[PDB]
């Protein structure tokens, strides 16, 4: 499953995490299938970092993703690999083992 | 006929059926912080009678401030797991829509849910609820963020006294740490989380191992 | 507000109406019109 | 601020020592104060209080009794609460000027 | 922070100097790495020399420069900047003989070179200089000495040092080697330096690519090793 | 527009650039100074980033005159420039008045040098804070010169990372009737509180200014005090 | 004078061991004029050593309290505040040895009033700890926690010598252990106390060591007890006391009351200090309740002898009364199930009709009483 | 907008950078002086008191500038050290040229012209220091003066500059009596004014620094009162408040 995130962020910044949870459930359906966060930064126009017009909704989604990855949504030995060089900034807390 | 009431806080009350699942026993070593947060949040709902007997009006808001990784949120989720109240943690940004001063939408949901079951408890984190696309001060820009602080302060004032909407805040930010937020009647109790020292570390290490 | 004998209106809310996708003149023009309906009226603003 | 739109600009001062005693009495009305408590001294102990702070001293003092499982509030409990409600901030070497 | 002192050598919130920190990055922009190893009686400098086109003289392109008969340096960074530092170091070493009646101690050349760099940071109207200098010389009563200087003006004495793109990994290999108790002889120090570049780059370079400069207690003069001598060491370490 | 220049006043309070320089001083290796009845003891945490760095090269506690010594918290390159200037001013005093510079006067003269950089222009202020010590006039003297140019005297003080923790430790254990040897133990202990690692003779550099002069303790001597507790 | 002081210290050490307690007491009376001759600040530390020397000599509490009071009178005559405050602190510790019912509390209370006024915080923390220990001895747990909390807050601001920090930590363990709400935190404090006690206070460390081992048995993880004694830190103090805790942990792992009883019988000295293990035996008799359920199930299987007393685990017939104590309050929920051969253990007492009708009839008759008033007043 | 350069002039003819510096003096220890017939006095608040700080230096806010003159400094610490040195230099330079102690108004005008220059020249920021001058000169007798970062100066029978200056000026204007100051009475006025301006309770001796300048036997004798002298004045003020009790 390719997490480009263009489909995941549609009309609601908040819904992006919820849509990712739906994708995670779809990933849970196939144990061999592995989530791939390819082009995670890629989005309509350009990724929105903290700003007056648009804040870092993607960074909030990344923190939400960390919560989804461990505890609430981990089953079927499915790996949500963030195998992407697309994001400009990598969260230090994410880097933690 | 009248249909049964519709809609629920976030996905549903108490963070839906999604309990955090971290027990207080699992959070080992934050003994002083655990006791203080429990008195401010869990005890008023469980034993309002004790507070009425001394006529103290239960302390409501709690501020938890510490160097990152010190155990405040594991405790915050733990309070949600051990709570019998509708503790919709309601981190500031989640199901919230684009809005200006969205502090009212979150609090209004809490009052209804607290009335439906037991006084609800709110944890303030993911504080990016605002900074929405439909947002921007006329020229100051910073003023719009200040407008959010004022809107939250108005809601916090006194909320449903006995069905108190307890608010737990763990933001290490001085900009939203105005004296007014720190004033008693807003964040009544302040707990500072120290970096685990010897003995506290021994407890964290023993529990994890 | 308790000891008033007059309508008390509380309008501490911010701007959700006006030219936003919300409604028009609700914060001010509508609030005064409601206060006109109840002649003894006091409006408390918190900003 | 123009006078026709706003005729009066009433100012609420930080409570005076007499006022702090009055607020302290109002918020100590339901508390079971032990005989020998000096409310007047407690108002003097906190100068330039915010009034809500005087309300805070009572709530914190009551909790000291609640943790000790007693309904009998004592003079020491008010004094300890005054310190807890009071907050002090300082920095070093920035004491230029 | 960023967007504050980015355009000037001025303080930033949290007291960070952005223009001077950017200078350390420019040394890596050179695309070359250098390793220097101290020894019981020897100091060895090794660098990778890349001949971009056949129509270029190998002799002309050298990043190993002698500053004084007993003092030699390896320059990592922008070429123009490295050469300017070399003239200043030669002038200061010469003045030390001229004003003090004795040859500059290697420690003293570094302080003087670092002090010139520091002034550029404190006072504006100068680019910090995108180069790092490692100096090797033998000092009586101090043994062979390896010393390194930074664009910021930081100077330090190092048992082993590296600079350029692969500095972090090179130091890591050196840290394991240095941790071993055995002291290194001239052969071992040449071998450790060549191996450190070999492990970090994986090139298995031919004798032409590596440039080695060595100063020894027995022969105090800084000597640039000839290609034939470089090959003899390179074949021996492979065995 | 403010906070980018030291030549302009804040539109209310004070110039922010000097305060940013204080931030760089705060991001420095811990330095503890303990004035004692018979001497002043100064100390700093010297930890090499890697085993390769030689611990016998650049020295954090550096003598300025026979009876005067200096320690620093802040940017290391800036310290060497003021270490040289302070030493030179001490020599100019000797040539003019044939007496070793009094410690109080040296601090005032060093402070004037630091203030010149804070003056208007491209020049940026020193990012170092200093702890001058002396035995002049038969009295131990400990002083601090900040980047701004203010000078103050401390019975005991700390600068660099965890200054607050060190100062609170000093408040609890510093008396006044203590010999330099007892002061050496307290100085080592305050560094230990903020030391991220096991202190070793190489890790800590300690300098004493008794009624004999400022002598940096030999690595062997530092080890003996680090051993047997402290 | 200074030479006499070292000679007096040498004489005092001999009097502490070879010398009689009366001879040591005579020396203290002899050095009262000498105390006046020497500087008062030096005299106070000398007095501490002399009192410790008297403690080293065979205990004579009637003489010891009298000598301490005489020393207090000498300090009162000299009007030296430091000596008197210290003398009271030694006397309250001496009272704690005799477990004075209120005398230990009384002296501490008087000292606390002077000490809160005084700037000698180190003495204040020690006296506060003594009050917590005496309250625990008298069984007043909330006051004991309060004395401990006050001691900790005073100690946090002031510098703490190693013995003070360790004593403070162990007391946190004793109060936390006594509450029984959390034993995990109590173990952490006891280990911190033992770690501090190591080397600096060798006699004190074994007592903390025994408590941390007891905590492991109490925490329901008896296996770790053997591992902790095996650890190098505990190897130095390893001894018969360590063995007693090891066998008790094994008994709890075996879940055998007889094994726990055998351990209790084997080490009488270890049994005297801790009664929390007695509470564990009570949990163990409740642990065998399931066997009583099989013995009660024995009629459903084969009833033999009594099935409530003689049959259960065979053993003594005094097993009855443990069951009787259980029968009062919650328990098996079966009254004397010894005779039957089928077993009748069940409880069904919550019929809603009886409770709801009983409440409504009382409430309904209140209408009858009220209706009578309404009708009677209109009638006449 | 029209900020930054001291050189720019606002459309209302206002030099904001100079104005900002004058406002800045407020964040400084209180300094007050009373002209006092037969004497003159300078009183300062010793802020930033801490147990560790030695306070070995004689004085801290009070500096003599001549045999017959003294000043109290309130402002940026570094700028104060620069100005005090120049004031000391100007005093000796006049003595060298004319062999007479500098008249007090002149020393003030000279520093004020230097302070004024910084405002008129683009490169430098306006000085952030304001100071009070106490001295005796034959031409005009005992005098007290105030200098501003703007470079303006004035002679005041009584004035205050640091912290709550307006509160001290209001208290001083009512309490002060012209021609009847009588030094000891002026010292009492200072202790009472200090108690009001300082938020400190009981006005402990460490918090207050008092320097008194008197002409004795034809020689000015500037003296900084020792802590014991300061303590007795504080006890007398406290006793006077006790006398005021019941009557008030
Ligand atoms: N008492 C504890 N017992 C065991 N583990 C703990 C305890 N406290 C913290 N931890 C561990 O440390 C982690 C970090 O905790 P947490 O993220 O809640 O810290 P925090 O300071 O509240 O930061 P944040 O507010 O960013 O969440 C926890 O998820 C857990 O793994």
């Amino acid at each position: 499953l390719k997490v480009v995130s263009s489909s995941i962020v549609d009309k609601y910044i908040g819904e992006s995490a919820r849509l990712i949870r739906e994708m995670f459930n779809y990933a849970r359906d196939h144990q061999p299938c592995i989530i791939f966060m390819d082009e995670i930064d890629a989005i309509g126009g350009r990724r929105f970092s903290e700003g007056t017009s648009a804040d870092r909704e993607i960074q909030r989604t990344l923190m939400e993703l960390l919560n989804q990855m461990d505890g609430f949504d981990t089953l079927h030995r499915v790996k949500m690999i963030m195998a992407t060089n697309r994001p400009d900034t990598l969260d230090p807390a994410l880097l933690r083992p | 006929d009248v249909l049964p009431p519709e809609a629920d806080s976030s996905i549903m009350m108490l963070t839906s059926d999604q309990k955090p699942d971290v027990m207080y026993a699992d959070i080992g070593g934050m003994d002083i912080q655990k006791q203080e947060v429990r008195e401010a949040v869990e005890l008023p709902l469980t034993h309002f009678e004790l507070y009425k007997q001394i006529g103290i009006d239960p302390p409501r808001g709690v501020l938890m401030y510490g160097p990152p990784g010190c155990g405040k949120t594991m405790l915050a989720k733990a309070v949600a797991h051990h709570t019998t109240a509708a503790f919709i943690r309601v981190v500031g940004s989640e199901f919230v829509q684009k809005y200006l001063g969205e502090g009212p939408r979150m609090v209004r949901d809490v009052f209804r849910l607290a009335k439906e079951n037991a006084p609800a408890i709110i944890f303030i984190d993911e504080i990016d609820a605002i900074a929405t696309k439909r947002f921007d001060a006329q020229t100051g820009a910073d003023r719009e963020v200040q407008r959010i602080l004022l809107e939250l302060l108005n809601q916090m004032d006194g909320f449903d006294q006995n069905v108190n909407v307890k608010v737990i805040m763990a933001t290490n930010r001085a900009d939203t740490l105005d004296p007014a937020l720190l004033r008693p009647g807003r964040l009544d109790r302040k707990i500072e989380f120290p970096l685990p020292d010897r003995r506290q570390k021994r407890l964290i290490f023993s529990t994890i191992t | 507000a308790h000891h008033t004998d007059c309508t008390f209106i509380r309008v501490s809310g911010s701007e959700l109406v006006q030219k936003f996708i919300g409604e028009g003149a609700r914060m001010v023009r509508e609030l005064f019109v409601m206060a006109r309906e109840h002649a003894p009226s006091i409006i408390f603003m918190d900003e | 601020l123009r006078p026709g739109r706003i005729d009066r600009k009433i100012e609420f001062p930080p409570p005076n020592e007499e006022a702090r005693l009055d607020i302290l009495k109002i918020h100590s009305r339901k508390m079971n104060l032990t005989r020998g408590i000096n409310l007047r001294k407690i108002a003097e102990l906190m100068p330039g209080a915010s009034g809500a702070e005087v309300k805070g001293v009572c709530t914190e003092a009551g909790m000291y009794a609640l943790r000790e499982r007693r309904v009998h509030v004592t003079q020491e409990d008010f004094e300890m609460a005054v310190a807890k409600v009071m907050q002090k901030d300082s920095e070093k070497n920035m004491s230029i000027k | 922070s960023a967007g504050f002192d980015r355009h000037i050598t001025i303080f930033s919130p949290e007291g960070r100097l952005y223009q001077v920190e950017y200078a350390f990055k420019a040394i890596n922009q050179g695309g070359l790495t250098s390793v220097a190893v101290r020894g019981k009686d020897c100091a060895v400098i090794v660098t990778q020399k890349k001949v971009p086109d056949k129509l270029l003289d190998s002799s002309t392109v050298t990043h190993l420069f002698k500053i004084t008969e007993n003092i030699g340096c390896v320059m990592t960074g922008m070429t123009a900047d490295s050469r300017s530092q070399v003239q200043r170091a030669r002038y200061e070493a010469a003045n030390w003989k001229y004003k003090y009646g004795y040859e500059i101690p290697v420690d003293m050349l570094c302080k003087r070179i670092a002090d010139i760099s520091q002034v550029y940071t404190q006072n504006a109207e100068m680019r910090p200089l995108g180069c790092c200098m490692i100096l090797i010389g033998i000092d009586e009563e101090q043994g062979p000495q390896v010393y390194k200087c930074d664009p910021a003006g930081y100077y330090c004495g190092f048992k082993a040092t590296a600079a350029g793109v692969k500095q972090t990994e090179s130091t890591s290999f050196l840290e394991k080697k240095v941790k071993k108790k055995f002291d290194w002889t001239f052969e071992q120090t040449v071998e450790t330096a060549i191996t450190c570049l070999s492990t970090v780059l994986s090139i298995d370079f031919k004798p032409s690519e590596i440039e080695v400069g060595v100063v020894t207690v027995e022969n105090p003069k800084f000597r640039i090793l000839t290609e034939a001598e470089i090959d003899a060491h390179l074949v021996a370490l492979a065995e | 527009g403010y906070s980018f220049s030291l030549t302009t006043f804040s539109p209310s309070g004070k110039l922010v650039q000097i305060e940013y320089a204080l931030a760089a001083v705060a991001g420095g290796a811990p330095s503890v100074g303990i004035k004692a009845a018979n001497g002043v003891v100064l100390a700093t945490e010297k930890k090499q980033k890697s085993i390769l760095y030689d611990e016998r090269s650049v020295h954090k506690v550096e003598p300025i005159t026979k009876h005067i010594g200096l320690v620093y918290s802040g940017m290391g390159p800036d310290y060497r420039v003021l270490v040289h200037r302070a030493r030179k001013l001490a020599q100019q005093y000797y040539l003019v008045y044939q007496e070793p510079i009094p410690t109080a006067q040296l601090v005032q003269r060093v402070a004037s040098v630091m203030q010149e950089y804070t003056q208007s222009g491209g020049v940026r202020p020193f990012g170092v804070s200093l702890l001058i010590c002396g035995w002049n006039e038969g009295r131990p003297y400990l002083f601090q010169s900040d980047p701004s140019g203010a000078y103050f005297a401390w019975k005991a003080t700390a600068m660099g990372k965890n200054y607050v923790n060190g100062k609170t430790f000093l408040e609890k254990r510093y008396n006044e009737d203590l010999e330099l040897e007892d002061a050496i133990h307290t100085a080592i202990l305050t560094l230990k509180e903020s030391f991220e690692g096991q202190m070793t003779e190489d890790n800590i550099e300690v300098g004493i200014c008794n009624e004999a002069g400022f002598r940096r303790l030999t690595p062997t001597e530092v080890k003996d005090y680090l051993a047997a507790i402290a | 004078v200074q030479v006499k002081e070292q000679s007096i210290l040498e004489l005092g050490s001999l009097l502490a061991k070879t010398g009689q307690a009366a001879e040591l007491g005579g020396l203290l009376k002899y050095v009262r004029p000498f105390l006046n001759s020497i500087s008062k600040a030096k005299a106070a530390r000398l007095v501490r050593s002399l009192l410790d020397l008297f403690l080293d000599m065979e205990a004579a509490t009637g003489q010891e309290v009298e000598l301490c009071l005489e020393c207090i009178e000498w300090a009162k005559s000299e009007k030296r505040t430091f000596l008197r405050q210290a003398l009271e602190a030694r006397l309250v510790s001496l009272y704690f040895d005799t477990k004075r019912y209120q005398e230990a509390l009384h002296l501490g209370s008087q000292l606390l009033r002077e000490l809160k006024k005084m700037d000698d915080k180190a003495l204040l923390v020690e006296v506060q700890l003594l009050e917590s220990k005496t309250y625990h001895a008298l069984s007043n747990l909330p006051k004991a926690r309060a004395a401990l909390t006050s001691a900790r807050t005073t100690a946090n601001a002031i510098y703490c010598p190693p013995k003070l920090q360790a004593t403070l930590d162990m007391q946190s363990g004793i109060i936390h252990a006594a509450e029984e709400k959390d034993w995990k935190t109590a173990y952490s404090y006891f280990y911190e106390a033992f770690e501090g006690y190591d080397s600096i206070d060798s006699p004190k460390a074994i007592t903390s060591l025994k408590y941390m081992l007891l905590c492991k048995i109490m925490l329901n993880t008896p296996e770790d007890v053997q591992a902790l004694v095996s650890g190098k830190l505990a190897l130095r103090y390893a001894g018969r006391q360590t063995e007693a805790l090891k066998c008790v942990a094994q008994a709890s792992k075996n879940r055998s009351l007889a094994d726990f009883e055998k351990a209790l019988t084997d080490y009488r000295a270890e049994l005297r200090d801790d009664p929390i293990i007695s509470t564990h035996l009570a949990k163990l008799y409740d642990n065998l309740l399931e066997q009583n359920l099989i013995r009660v199930i024995e009629p459903f299987s084969r009833v033999q002898i009594e099935h409530i007393s003689s049959l259960i685990k065979l053993s003594k017939a005094d097993v009855e009364r443990k069951l009787s104590q259980m029968i009062l309050d919650k328990k098996f929920h079966g009254i004397l199930d010894q005779g039957e051969g089928v077993l009748i253990i069940f409880d069904e007492p919550p019929v809603d009709k009886t409770y709801e009708a009983a409440l409504e009839t009382i409430q309904n008759m209140s209408k009858v009483v009220d209706s009578l008033y309404n009708k009677a007043k209109k009638l006449t | 907008r029209y900020d930054s350069r001291t050189t720019i002039f606002s459309p209302e003819g206002r030099l904001y950078q100079v104005e900002y510096a004058m406002e800045a003096i407020g964040h400084a220890g209180t300094c007050l002086g009373i002209l006092a017939n037969d004497g003159v006095l300078l009183a300062a608040e010793r802020r930033n008191i801490h147990k560790l700080l030695d306070e070995v230096f004689f004085s801290e806010k009070i500096y003599k500038l001549n045999e017959d003159m003294a000043c109290s400094v309130a402002g940026i610490t570094s700028d104060a050290n620069v100005l005090t040195n120049e004031l000391r230099l100007i005093a000796q330079r006049y003595l060298l040229q004319y062999q007479e102690p500098i008249p007090c108004e002149q020393l003030v005008t000279a520093l004020c012209d230097i302070k004024q220059a910084y405002t008129q020249f683009g490169g430098k920021r306006p000085f952030g220091v304001s100071l009070l001058y106490i001295g005796w000169d034959k031409h005009y007798g005992f005098q007290l003066y105030q200098s501003d970062p703007s470079g303006n100066y004035g002679g005041w029978k009584a004035t205050c500059i640091g912290n709550n200056s307006a509160a001290a000026v209001s208290m001083l204007k009512q309490d002060y009596k012209e021609g009847e100051m009588t030094l000891k009475s002026a010292l009492a006025l200072a202790i009472k004014v200090l108690n009001k301006t300082m938020d400190v309770s009981k006005l402990s001796a460490e918090k207050v620094e008092i320097a008194t300048l008197t002409r004795e036997n034809g020689k000015t004798v500037i003296r900084v009162l020792k802590q014991k002298e300061v303590e007795q004045l504080i006890k007398k003020h406290e006793e006077e408040e006790a006398k005021a009790e019941r009557e008030k």
